[PDB]
């Protein structure tokens, strides 16, 4: 997890396909 | 973010730019937007997501149903998101096409959410 912060971030929180 | 008080308290305006920039360089099949609760009917959740990377192809009516689950938001509560100040939770569209049509002069998107799209 990351969610909103910064950088390199995965802000969705969710693997795309 | 989340734990944080509300979103200008980690990020202003041109911070949000350098945002932008850096992920434009590093992930441009991902879109930039913003999300912020509406300052006139606190009545939903401070679960203050303050932004989102949606790729490409996901659809508006897709953002939603994430969003309203990460505010947990079950269907007998009241949920919009308001795309530049306006309503589109009836939707289909993919991302891209909603974020070409309302991008703001910078090149990131914004939705207010609400329990209702006006109160006061």
């Amino acid at each position: 997890d990351y969610e909103s912060d910064d950088d390199s971030y995965e802000v969705l929180d969710l693997t795309e396909y | 973010m989340p734990s944080e008080k509300t979103f200008k308290q980690r990020r202003t305006f041109e911070q949000r730019v350098e945002d932008v920039r850096l992920i434009r360089e590093q992930h441009p099949t991902k879109i930039p937007v913003i999300i912020e609760r509406y300052k006139g009917e606190k009545q939903l959740p401070v679960l203050d997501k303050t932004k989102f990377l949606v790729p490409d192809h996901v659809n508006m009516s897709e953002l939603i149903k994430i969003i309203r689950r990460r505010l947990q938001l079950n269907a007998n509560q009241a949920f919009f998101l308001l795309v530049n100040g306006h309503s589109m939770v009836s939707v289909s569209t993919p991302i891209s096409e909603v974020y070409e049509s309302e991008k703001d002069e910078d090149g990131f998107l914004y939705m207010v959410y609400a329990s209702q799209e006006t109160f006061g």
